[PDB]
C-alpha cells in the first residue's frame, strides 16, 4: 500500500547482502503486465489460448498476433506487447531453420526454448512454447529471467496465479485435447469475465498428426458454443 | 501620530512604507500596551488596503506600488489588530459577509480581509463581541 | 567530481594534481640535485627502516642510459613505473633517431606523458618526481626535473621531497653566493644541503650519491667508501 | 559547459602574454619569471615556433600548451605535405582551435587550461590571433592574456595605432608587460617573438636587452 | 540615482537618459552599452513608485502632533509654535506641491521633446516611451500632448511601441472616464417580502428578482428604464450590504452621444483619431497581425483598450468599425479572429452603461457577427472565443446581456462542422454560464433539458466538454450550511434519472463491456 | 549574437547581416565576413561567432561538393539544408542558419534551420538578435509575390534601420549578398560599400521626405 | 515511449481508410506562419511506388523514419526483386529506434497482387492493420466517427472513399475545405496528391449532401 523500498533495490548490477539482484527482481515482476495466456500440454497435442483485447472494430483481429508459428510443429503464445517478443520469436524461427539446415530434422521444443533462453541472456517477455517433437507433445514456459521449464499446464500474464491455481485443478494426465481447450476457455472466461467470442481470444493447437494450427472464426465459435 | 499619519486617504505609498515600518516597530511587542491605553480604529486601515491590494488602476498601469507592500501592510494591520474597538468585529461582519459568495473571486476578498483584520486576541470578558460572533 | 578527478576548480585549479605533490611528501625522503662546471650530482637519503631487508635493492638512483641517471622521489611503485617509461623513451629515441636522447628531451617527454594523467579523468596523476642528470654534448651538465603536473625545467640546482622548500632556500642562498663547481664542492653542496635540512650528520650507509662528469659522462652510483671519502672530507672543516 | 569557464579561470591566472600586430609584423611578448634563482631560464621556452612563419605564445597551463604546440606543428607539416606551401596562419588557427574544441566535447577529459596567441606572416601580411579553450578564435590588432589582461587590453587600446612599426610594437609590448610585471623585468625574464617578412623568430636575450635599454 | 524619489531628480535624469542616444561619444555597437540601457530601463520600470503632487496633512494628524511636542516627561524647553510660521508651513508646502505639478508636466513634455529628436536610435525612443508610460497618473489626466502621442502611435511601425501604446491608451480612457451615479435600493422594496433574519444564503425570495427568468427580460425601453440591474454576480447571495448601489437611471447618468464640441478636449484627440477610416484601418491592420505564432492569446490588455473606448464615446466609432469587424469574422485566419474577439468583448463590456436604443442597435449588429464567428470557430480559435464570451459577461447582469445567451445556447450541439465545433461552442458557452453563477438558474435548466437527450449521441471530444459543462451546471447545488435549496439544477435529481437509464447495466449475470437496445446506449451514457 | 535578414523576391534573394565589432581593436579583416558561399549557386549566414560558423560552413560545402562529385550538377537548395538538418538531428550546434539559393526545380529560395534539426522555407525571415522584432517589422511591410530586388533592398535597409542596434546605419556595418540569375548563371554578389552607401542614403532620403 | 506518444497527440490529425480499389490518406495541413513557405511541410510522404505514409508528431524525427523506410523499400526491391508489402515496411518502421522516434504513422498502399492495405505504427513499435483509422490531434473522436460511417456501401465507389476521408477530417479540422491535404493511390498507378481545386470540388459534393 504505502512505500517499502530499501538501499539495496534498484541497483542495476549489484547483489544484495542476501545474494539478490533486486533490479532484476522487480523487472521480472513487471512482466505480469501482459494479457493472460494459457497453454495446456495433453497427450493428444498441446493447446494455446490467449486473450486478444481488440481496441476498435476498424482494426483487423488477424493483425495482432499473440500466438505465432515458430515452425510447423511449434507454436508460441506471448504475454506482453508483440514488439517486445518479436526478436525472441524471430530468433526462435531462425534457430529452428538453422537446425533444419545443418541437421535435416525438426528441432525439439526444449531446444528451441533453450536457444531463445540463451538469447534472453532482462528482456521482459514471458513465452509459452507449445509443440510436438519425438518426445510427444510438449509445453515449455520461459519466464523473462531466462528460466525455462517443461510444464503440462501453464498460465502467463495478468492473472497468471489465479488461472494457474485453476490449471492445478482441472488438469490431469489423461486429459483429452478438447477437454483442455474447453478448460482453457473456461479459465480465460473466468480471468476475463467477458463474454467469450472469436474477437477477444486467439486459440491454436499443435497436434501430433497435423501441424501448428490457429483456429479460424468458424472453428473457434464451435468451441464456445458449449462453454 | 504615526497611525493617523500612515492612514491618509491619498498619501504617497512610497513614504507610507517608512511610517508603516515604524508603526509596526511601535506595536511589535504587544505586551507593552493593554487596550486601556490604545483604541486604534480599523476603518482607515481597510480603506488603506482597498487602495493598495484591490486597487482598480494598478492593472492598467497607473499606480506602481513598491514590491514589498502587501507583506508589510498585512503585518501593519496584524500589528494594529489587537487594539481595534470592541465593536469592530460586528462591523467587519456587516461589510465583508456580503462578499461571501463561494462561486466567484470575491469570496477570496472576504476571507483575505478576515485573515488580516478579524480580531482574535481579545480578553474573555468580550469573547461575545469577538470570535463567537463569526 | 571537481575535486576527485582531474578537472578544473571554479578558480581554475586541478586538485588531484595538487594532491600528487602531497603524495610525493608521503615517502618521507628528500632528494637534492646540484650542477657544477663540468659535473652534476644527485644525492638522496637511503633510510632503510627494516633491518632484515636487502639494502642493495632499496635505491632511488636509477640508470636510464649509460649517460643519463635519475633520482626518484615519491610513491615508489609510481617511481619505478616512470623509470621504466623513461628507459623505454630513451631506447626508442636512440633507435628511431640515431643518437642518444638529451636530458631535456627525455624530461620533456616524461612531462608530456604526465600531462595526459592530469587531463584524462579516468586515471590519476602519478604521484612522484623525477630528476634527470646527464651531460649534454653542447651545453655541459644538465639537471632536469619533471613533476606530476607535467612541468619540467632546467635547474642550476634543485630538490625534491619532504624538505624541498628548505633545501631550495639553502641552495638558493648557496648559488647566488658562489658559482659552485669543481668535482668535490658539488658533492659537498649536495651532501651539506641534505644534511642541513635533515640535521642528522651523515654516515655513508644512509645516503647515496649519483654523478655524471664531463670527463667521464657515464652515470655512476657512488660506492660507500667513496661517500666516506666525501663525508670525511666534509666532516673535518 | 562549465569546465570551459573554469578553464578560462586557469588562463586568467597565468602569466601575461601580449601580442601586437604592427604594419610590417607581429610581436608576441610574454611574462617569464622564474620562481627562484635555481631555475635555468635558458631551458624552457614559452614563445615557440610552429613553422618558419608561424609562432605562438600562451597564458595558463604550460603542459597543456606543449600538447597544442606539438599538434599545431603536426597540422602545419601535414598541410605542407599536401600543398608544399607554408600554411596560412588563419587556416592553422582553424585546425588548432578544432583540436582545442575536441577536448571540450568529449567526456572523461577536461578542456585545455591554455589560451594561445598565434602570430603569423603569409602573403605579405601579418596576423594576430587568439584561440580560447572553448575552441573559439578571434583575430586581433592587439590583446593581452593571463594575469590582469583586462588592464592590459585597455592599456593597448590607448597605445595602439595602425601605422605602427615592428620595433615600436616591440616597445609597446614590453610596456604592456611592464604595467603588470611586479619587480623590474630584464632580458632573462621576458620572452619576445616577432613575425615579419623574414619569418618568425624568437628574439635572443641580447636583442631583448637593447629593447629594454631603449625604455 | 536614476530612479530617486523626488521630482527634481527625475526631471533631470530621465531626459538625460533618453537624450544620451545622440551623444557622439556613445556606441551601441559595444554589447555592454546595450546591456546597461536595458538594465537602466529595466530597473526603473521595476522600481518606479508613483510620486507626490499632493501632501496635505489633515486636521487630525496635527491635532495629535501638538500633544507630542508639548509632552513633558523628557523635553528641551522649546517655544510654542508661532501662528506666523504655522502659516509659512502651509506657504512652503503649497508651493512645494506646486512645482511637483510643474516638474511632472515638465517631465512629460521633455520626454516628448526627447523621444522625437531628429535622429535618435530606436532603442532610446523605446526607452523614452516606457519611461513616459510610467507617468499615467490617476490623480490627473495625462498631458494633452502625451494623449496625442500615445493615441497617434497605436499604429506605430514597431510592435513594442504598439503594446506600450495599447496599455497607455487604456490608462488614458480610464483617466478620462466619467463617473456614473449610484442610488440606494432597499432590496425588499422591489421584491416585496420581509427579508428575514437568521442569515441564510442561496436562492431566497428577496434574492429571486435578481435571477435570470426568461419571462421578465425588459424587451422595451420602458421595461428597461424601470428595472433594477444589479451588475455584480455576488450581491445578495449571502446577505445584503448596509447600503446597496443601483446604477441610477439614464436621466441622471453622464450623457452619451456627444457631438465633439461638448467633449473634454482630450476626448477630442481620441475622437478625432478613432473616428476616421484611415487610423482605424491601420490600427486594425496592426492589431490583427500575428505576433507569436502558436503562443498568442486573448490578451486582456487589448480588451481593456476597447472596453474603455465603448465606455467614453460608445456610438460613433462602430460605424467606422462595422466594415472592419464585418470583414474580420469572415476570415478563417487565426489572428483576425483574435482581433475581433477582443473588440467584441470590449464592445459588449463597454455597453454596460448605455440607453436601450443604443444596446438594441448594438445587438442588431452583434448577433450575426457572433453567429458567423461561432460557426467559423477553429482549433486555433476556440479558447479565444471562450475567453471573449467569458470576458464579455463577467461582472454583468444576465438580463442585460440576454442576447449572448440566446445566440449561444440556441444550438451548441447542432452538427454543422461535425464534432469539435459542437464541443467548442459548448465550451465557449461554458465560460459564459460559468461567469454568471447562481443567478441564472433557468437557462442552466434549459441547458440540462437540452442536453440530456444527447449524452448517448455524441463523440469523444464532446462528452469531455459535456462533463465539464455538467460540472458547471451542478456547481450551485451546494450542501453549504444555512443555504436555501437552489433554483439551479440539483445533482441528486439528475443522477436518479441517470440511474433509471443506466439500470440495465448493473443487474445480474454480470455480462458487460460489449460497446458494439437499452444496454449499448447505457454504455454510451456511462461514457 | 549577430543578426541577419533573408528576403525572397521574384528576381532573386538576399541576405543582409550585421558587421558590429565588439571591441575597438578586433581588426575586422577576419570579422568583416558574414556571408558564406557554399557552392556555385547557394549561400548562407549563421547565428554565432566565426569559429562554429566555419565548422558548419565547411560541412555544408563538403556535402555540396560530394553531391557535385556524384552527379556533376549543383545540389538543390532544400537538399543541402535537409542534409545538414539530418546531421543536426543526430546531435540531439546551438546556431541557426539562413540559406539563400537558386536551383532548377524551385527557383530562388530562402531557408532557415534551427538547432533542433528542423527547417522551413520562408519568403522573408530573420535569425539572431532582434529576430522577432525584425520579423514583426517584416510581416507588416513585405509584399508577398510582388517584390523586386529594389524593393527587397529597401525592405532590408528599412528593417535593419530599426532592428540593428548600431545607432547609425552605415555601409561598414552591413553585409548584403544578392543572389540573382544572369543569363543562365547564378551570381552570388556580395554587394559592396559604395552601393550600400547609395542604398542607405536613398533610404534616409525617403524617411526625411516622409518626415516632411 | 510515453513521451514519444504524447508527441503524437500534439501533432496534426491524419486519417487513412482503405477501399476496394483505392487507399485514401488525408492530413490536416496547418497554417504554419505568414511568411512561411508551406511547400517544405509535407506530412504525406511516398515510400516506394505503391506505399505511401502519413505521420503525426515530430517532423524532424519523422523525416529520418521516412528516409530509412524509403531506402529499405529499394533495398528490399534490390534483394527480393518485388515491391515491399505494406506489412513489410510497416514492420520495418515499427522496428526503427533512434529512444524511439516520436511519430505514429498511417501506412497505406497496395501489395503486388492488388490488395489494399492500411497499417498503423505506434512509437512503441506495436503496429496493426486497420480498415480505417485516425492518428494525431482529435484522433479518438475521428475514429469514433469512422466506426459509424465505414460501411461497405460507403466505400463501394471510388469517390465516396475520398469523401469518407474528408468527412472524417472535417470533424476536427474546422476550416471546411482548403486546409486539408489529400492523397489517393488507385492501385497500379502512383500517388495522386489531390489539388486544392479537386479537394474543393469533393468538399462541395459533401456539403451538397448536407442540405438534403
Ligand atoms: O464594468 P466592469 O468591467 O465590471 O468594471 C467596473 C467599472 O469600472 P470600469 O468602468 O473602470 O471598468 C465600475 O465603474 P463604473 O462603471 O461603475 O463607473 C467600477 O466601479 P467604481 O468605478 O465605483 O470602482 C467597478 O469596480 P468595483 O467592482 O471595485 O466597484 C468595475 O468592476 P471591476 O472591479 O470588476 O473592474
Amino acid at each position: 500500500m504505502f512505500l517499502t523500498r530499501s538501499e539495496y533495490d534498484r541497483g542495476v548490477n549489484t547483489f544484495s547482502p542476501e545474494g539478490r539482484l533486486f533490479q532484476v527482481e522487480y523487472a521480472i515482476e513487471a512482466i505480469k503486465l501482459g494479457s493472460t495466456a494459457i497453454g495446456i500440454q495433453t497427450s493428444e497435442g498441446v493447446c494455446l489460448a490467449v486473450e486478444k483485447r481488440i481496441t476498435s472494430p476498424l482494426m483487423e483481429p488477424s493483425s495482432i498476433e499473440k500466438i505465432v508459428e515458430i515452425d510447423a510443429h511449434i507454436g508460441c503464445a506471448m504475454s506482453g506487447l508483440i514488439a517486445d517478443a518479436k526478436t525472441l520469436i524471430d530468433k526462435a524461427r531462425v534457430e529452428t531453420q538453422n537446425h533444419w539446415f545443418t541437421y535435416n530434422e525438426t528441432m525439439t521444443v526444449e531446444s528451441v526454448t533453450q536457444a531463445v533462453s540463451n538469447l534472453a541472456l532482462p528482456f521482459g517477455v514471458a513465452l509459452l512454447f507449445g509443440g510436438v517433437d519425438e518426445k510427444g507433445p510438449q509445453l515449455f514456459h520461459m519466464d523473462p529471467s531466462g528460466t525455462f521449464v517443461q510444464c503440462d499446464a501453464r498460465a502467463i500474464g495478468s492473472a497468471s496465479e489465479g488461472a494457474q491455481s485453476s490449471l492445478q485443478e482441472v488438469y490431469h494426465k489423461s486429459m483429452t485435447l478438447k477437454e483442455a481447450i474447453k478448460s482453457s476457455l473456461i479459465i480465460l472466461k473466468q480471468v476475463m469475465e467477458e463474454k467469450l467470442n472469436a474477437t477477444n481470444i486467439e486459440l491454436a493447437t499443435v497436434q501430433p498428426g497435423q501441424n501448428f494450427h490457429m483456429f479460424t472464426k468458424e472453428e473457434l465459435e464451435e468451441v464456445i458454443k458449449d462453454i | 501620530l504615526l497611525y493617523e499619519l500612515v492612514s491618509i486617504p491619498k498619501l504617497e505609498i512610497s513614504m507610507m512604507q517608512g511610517f508603516a515600518r515604524l508603526l509596526i516597530n511601535l506595536l511589535k511587542k504587544k505586551e507593552l500596551l493593554s487596550r486601556a491605553d490604545l483604541e486604534l480604529p480599523w476603518r482607515p486601515l481597510y480603506d488603506m488596503v482597498e487602495r493598495i491590494l484591490y486597487s482598480k488602476t494598478e492593472h492598467l498601469g497607473l499606480n506602481w506600488f513598491p514590491n514589498s507592500v502587501e507583506n508589510i501592510l498585512k503585518t501593519l494591520v496584524k500589528s494594529c489588530r489587537p487594539y481595534f474597538p470592541a465593536d469592530a468585529t460586528a462591523e467587519m461582519l456587516e461589510e465583508w459577509r456580503p462578499l461571501m459568495c463561494p462561486f466567484d473571486v470575491t469570496m477570496q476578498k472576504a476571507i483575505t480581509y478576515f485573515e488580516i483584520f478579524l480580531p482574535t486576541s481579545l480578553p474573555p470578558e468580550l469573547h461575545h463581541k469577538g470570535f463567537k460572533l463569526w | 567530481f571537481d575535486r576527485h578527478i582531474t578537472i578544473f576548480s571554479p578558480e581554475g585549479r586541478l586538485y588531484q594534481v595538487e594532491y600528487a605533490f602531497k603524495a610525493i611528501n608521503q615517502g618521507g625522503l628528500t632528494s637534492v640535485a646540484v650542477r657544477g662546471k663540468d659535473c652534476a650530482v644527485i644525492v638522496t637519503q637511503k633510510k632503510v627502516p627494516d633491518k632484515l631487508l636487502d639494502s642493495s635493492t632499496v635505491t632511488h638512483l636509477f640508470k636510464i642510459t649509460e649517460n643519463i641517471g635519475c633520482v626518484m622521489t615519491g610513491m615508489t611503485a609510481d617511481s619505478r613505473s616512470q623509470v621504466q617509461r623513461a628507459r623505454y623513451e630513451a631506447a626508442n629515441w636512440k633507435y628511431k633517431y640515431g643518437y642518444e636522447i638529451p636530458v631535456d628531451m627525455l624530461c620533456k617527454r616524461i612531462a608530456d606523458i604526465s600531462q595526459v594523467y592530469t587531463q584524462n579523468a579516468e586515471m590519476r596523476p602519478l604521484g612522484c618526481c623525477m630528476i634527470l642528470i646527464g651531460i649534454d654534448e653542447e651545453q655541459g651538465p644538465q639537471v632536469y626535473k619533471c613533476d606530476p603536473a607535467g612541468y619540467y625545467c632546467g635547474f642550476k640546482a634543485t630538490a625534491a621531497g619532504v624538505k624541498q622548500t628548505e633545501s631550495t632556500s639553502f641552495l638558493e642562498k648557496k648559488v647566488k653566493k658562489k658559482f659552485d663547481w669543481t668535482f668535490e664542492q658539488t658533492v659537498e653542496t649536495a651532501i651539506t644541503c641534505l644534511s642541513t635540512v635533515l640535521s642528522i650528520d651523515f654516515k655513508p650507509s644512509e645516503i647515496e650519491v649519483g654523478v655524471v662528469t664531463v670527463e667521464n659522462p657515464k652515470f655512476r652510483i657512488l660506492t660507500e667508501a667513496e661517500i666516506d671519502a666525501h663525508l670525511v672530507a666534509l666532516a673535518e672543516r | 559547459l562549465v569546465q570551459i569557464e573554469y578553464a578560462l579561470a586557469a588562463v586568467a591566472g597565468g602569466a601575461p602574454s601580449v601580442g601586437i600586430k604592427a604594419a610590417n609584423g607581429v610581436v608576441l611578448a610574454t611574462e617569464k619569471k622564474q620562481k627562484s634563482i635555481l631555475y635555468d631560464e635558458r631551458s624552457v621556452h614559452k614563445v615557440e615556433p610552429i613553422t618558419k612563419h608561424i609562432g605562438l605564445v600562451y597564458s595558463g597551463m604550460g603542459p597543456d600548451y606543449r600538447v597544442l604546440v606539438h599538434r599545431a606543428r603536426k597540422l602545419a607539416q601535414q598541410y605542407y605535405l599536401v600543398y608544399q606551401e607554408p600554411i596560412p596562419t588563419a587556416q592553422l588557427v582553424q585546425r588548432v582551435a578544432s583540436v582545442m574544441q575536441e577536448y571540450t566535447q568529449s567526456g572523461g577529459v577536461r578542456p585545455f587550461g591554455v589560451s594561445l596567441l598565434i602570430c603569423g606572416w603569409n602573403e605579405g601580411r601579418p596576423y594576430l590571433f587568439q584561440s580560447d579553450p572553448s575552441g573559439a578564435y578571434f583575430a586581433w590588432k592587439a590583446t593581452a592574456m593571463g594575469k590582469n589582461y583586462v588592464n592590459g587590453k585597455t592599456f593597448l587600446e590607448k597605445r595602439y595605432n595602425e601605422d605602427l612599426e615592428l620595433e615600436d610594437a616591440i616597445h609597446t609590448a614590453i610596456l604592456t608587460l611592464k604595467e603588470s610585471f611586479e619587480g623590474q623585468m630584464t632580458e632573462d625574464n621576458i620572452e619576445v617573438g616577432i613575425c615579419n617578412e623574414a619569418g618568425f623568430r624568437r628574439l635572443t636575450p641580447t636583442e631583448v636587452k637593447d629593447y629594454l635599454a631603449a625604455i | 540615482l536614476a530612479n530617486l524619489h523626488d521630482w527634481d531628480c527625475i526631471v533631470q535624469t530621465w531626459p538625460a537618459i533618453v537624450s544620451s542616444g545622440l551623444s557622439q561619444a556613445m556606441s551601441l555597437e559595444k554589447p555592454s552599452i546595450v546591456r546597461l540601457f536595458d538594465d537602466l530601463a529595466e530597473k526603473i520600470h521595476r522600481q518606479y513608485e508613483t510620486i507626490g503632487l499632493d501632501f496635505t496633512i489633515p486636521k487630525s494628524c496635527v491635532e495629535i502632533a501638538e500633544l507630542l511636542q508639548q509632552s513633558k516627561n523628557p523635553s528641551i524647553n522649546q517655544i510654542l509654535l508661532s501662528p506666523e510660521k504655522i502659516k509659512e508651513g502651509i506657504k512652503r508646502q503649497q508651493e512645494k506641491n506646486a512645482d511637483a505639478l510643474r516638474n511632472y508636466e515638465n517631465l512629460v513634455d521633455t520626454l516628448l521633446d526627447g523621444v522625437e529628436q531628429r535622429n535618435l536610435p530606436w532603442k532610446f525612443e523605446h526607452i523614452g516611451i516606457g519611461l513616459l508610460s510610467l507617468l499615467l497618473r490617476d490623480d490627473r489626466v495625462l498631458p494633452l500632448r502625451a494623449i496625442r502621442f500615445f493615441v497617434e502611435n497605436l499604429n506605430h511601425d514597431a510592435i513594442v511601441v504598439r503594446k506600450m501604446a495599447i496599455s497607455a491608451v487604456a490608462g488614458i480612457l480610464k483617466q478620462l472616464k466619467r463617473t456614473h451615479k449610484k442610488l440606494t435600493i432597499n432590496p425588499c422594496e422591489i421584491s416585496g417580502c420581509p427579508k428575514p433574519t437568521q442569515i441564510i444564503a442561496g436562492d431566497r425570495p428577496d434574492n429571486h428578482w435578481l435571477h435570470y427568468d426568461s419571462k421578465t427580460i425588459p424587451r422595451t425601453k420602458k421595461e428597461w428604464e424601470s428595472s433594477c440591474f444589479v451588475e455584480k454576480t455576488h450581491w445578495g447571495y449571502y446577505t445584503w450590504p448596509k447600503n446597496m448601489v443601483v446604477y441610477a437611471g439614464v436621466e441622471e447618468q453622464p450623457k452619451l452621444g456627444r457631438s465633439r464640441e461638448d467633449m473634454t478636449e482630450a476626448e477630442q484627440i481620441i475622437f478625432d483619431h478613432f473616428s476616421d477610416p484611415k487610423f482605424v484601418e491601420q490600427l486594425i491592420t496592426f492589431l490583427s497581425l500575428e505576433d507569436r505564432k502558436g503562443k498568442d492569446k486573448f490578451n486582456p490588455r487589448r480588451f481593456c483598450l476597447f472596453k474603455g473606448i465603448f465606455r467614453n464615446f460608445d456610438d460613433a466609432f462602430l460605424p467606422v468599425l462595422k466594415p472592419h469587424l464585418e470583414h474580420l469574422v469572415a476570415d478563417s485566419h487565426e489572428s483576425t479572429q483574435r482581433c475581433v474577439a477582443e473588440i467584441i468583448a470590449g464592445l459588449i463590456r463597454g455597453s454596460k452603461h448605455w440607453t436601450f436604443e443604443k444596446v438594441e442597435k448594438l445587438w442588431e449588429l452583434l448577433c450575426p457577427l457572433l453567429r458567423t464567428a461561432l460557426s467559423n470557430i477553429t482549433v486555433e480559435t476556440y479558447n479565444d472565443w471562450g475567453a471573449c464570451i467569458a470576458t464579455s459577461c463577467e461582472s454583468r447582469d444576465p438580463r442585460k446581456l440576454h442576447w449572448l445567451f440566446e445566440l449561444l445556447l440556441e444550438s451548441p450541439l447542432s452538427g454543422e462542422g461535425g464534432s469539435f465545433v459542437d464541443a467548442c461552442r459548448l465550451y465557449v458557452l461554458q465560460g459564459g454560464l460559468a461567469q454568471q453563477e447562481w443567478r441564472v438558474p433557468e437557462l442552466l435548466h434549459r441547458l440540462l433539458k437540452y442536453l440530456e437527450p444527447k449524452l448517448t449521441q455524441v463523440y469523444k471530444n464532446v462528452r469531455e466538454r459535456i462533463g465539464s459543462v455538467l460540472t458547471y451546471i451542478f456547481m450551485i447545488d451546494v450542501s453549504l450550511p444555512n443555504t436555501t435549496p437552489t433554483i439551479s439544477p440539483h445533482v441528486p435529481e439528475f443522477t436518479a434519472r441517470i440511474l433509471e437509464k443506466l439500470k440495465p447495466l448493473m443487474d445480474v449475470d454480470e455480462e458487460i463491456q460489449n460497446h458494439v437496445d437499452e444496454r449499448t446506449q447505457g454504455i454510451k451514457l456511462l461514457k | 549574437a549577430g543578426t541577419c535578414l533573408g528576403i525572397l523576391a521574384n528576381d532573386g534573394v538576399l541576405l543582409a547581416a550585421e558587421r558590429r565589432n565588439i571591441h575597438k581593436l578586433l581588426d575586422e579583416v577576419f570579422f568583416s565576413e558574414k556571408i558564406y558561399k557554399l557552392n556555385e549557386d547557394m549561400a548562407c549566414s549563421v547565428a554565432g561567432i566565426t569559429s562554429d560558423a566555419n565548422v558548419l560552413t565547411n560541412e555544408l560545402r563538403l556535402i555540396a561538393q560530394r553531391y557535385l562529385l556524384q552527379y556533376q550538377e549543383p545540389i538543390p537548395c532544400e537538399q543541402l539544408v535537409t542534409a545538414l538538418c539530418d546531421i543536426k538531428q543526430a546531435y540531439t550546434f546551438g546556431v541557426s542558419l539562413l540559406y539563400i539559393g537558386w536551383d532548377k526545380h524551385y527557383g530562388f529560395q530562402l531557408y532557415q534551420s534551427d538547432p533542433s534539426g528542423n527547417y522551413g522555407g520562408w519568403k522573408a525571415t530573420c535569425i539572431g538578435n532582434n529576430s522577432a522584432a525584425a520579423v514583426s517589422m517584416l510581416k507588416q511591410d513585405y509584399k508577398e509575390g510582388e517584390m523586386t530586388l529594389k524593393s527587397a533592398l529597401a525592405l532590408a535597409i528599412k528593417v535593419l534601420n530599426k532592428t540593428m542596434d548600431v545607432s547609425k546605419l552605415s555601409a561598414e556595418k552591413v553585409e548584403i549578398a544578392t543572389l540573382t540569375r544572369e543569363n543562365g548563371k547564378t551570381v552570388i554578389r556580395v554587394l559592396k560599400q559604395k552601393e550600400v552607401e547609395q542604398l542607405i542614403k536613398k533610404h534616409e532620403e525617403e524617411e526625411a521626405k516622409a518626415e516632411r | 515511449v510515453e513521451y514519444a506518444q504524447e508527441a503524437v497527440k500534439k501533432g496534426s490529425t491524419a486519417v487513412g481508410v482503405r477501399g476496394r480499389d483505392i487507399v485514401v490518406l488525408g492530413v490536416e495541413k496547418k497554417s504554419v506562419a505568414k511568411l512561411q513557405d508551406e511547400r517544405t511541410v509535407r506530412k504525406i510522404c511516398a515510400l516506394d511506388d505503391n506505399v505511401c505514409m502519413a505521420f503525426a508528431g515530430l517532423t524532424a524525427d519523422a523525416r529520418i523514419v521516412i528516409n530509412r523506410a524509403r531506402v529499405e523499400c529499394q533495398s528490399h526491391r534490390l534483394t527480393v526483386e518485388d515491391p515491399v508489402t505494406v506489412e513489410y515496411i510497416t514492420r520495418y518502421i515499427a522496428s526503427l529506434k533512434q529512444r524511439p522516434f516520436g511519430i505514429s504513422a498511417l501506412i497505406v498502399g497496395f501489395d503486388f497482387d492488388g490488395t489494399p492495405r492500411l497499417y498503423q505504427t505506434d512509437p512503441s513499435g506495436t503496429y496493426h492493420a486497420w480498415k480505417a483509422n485516425a492518428i494525431g490531434r482529435g484522433a479518438k473522436s475521428v475514429r469514433e466517427f469512422l466506426e459509424k460511417n465505414y460501411t461497405d456501401e460507403a466505400i463501394e465507389t471510388d469517390d465516396l472513399t475520398i469523401k469518407l476521408v474528408i468527412k472524417a477530417l472535417l470533424e476536427v479540422v474546422q476550416s471546411g475545405g482548403k486546409n486539408i491535404e489529400l492523397a489517393v493511390m488507385r492501385r497500379d498507378q502512383s500517388l495522386k496528391i489531390l489539388n486544392p481545386e479537386e479537394i474543393e470540388k469533393y468538399v462541395a459534393e459533401i456539403e451538397k449532401e448536407k442540405e438534403e
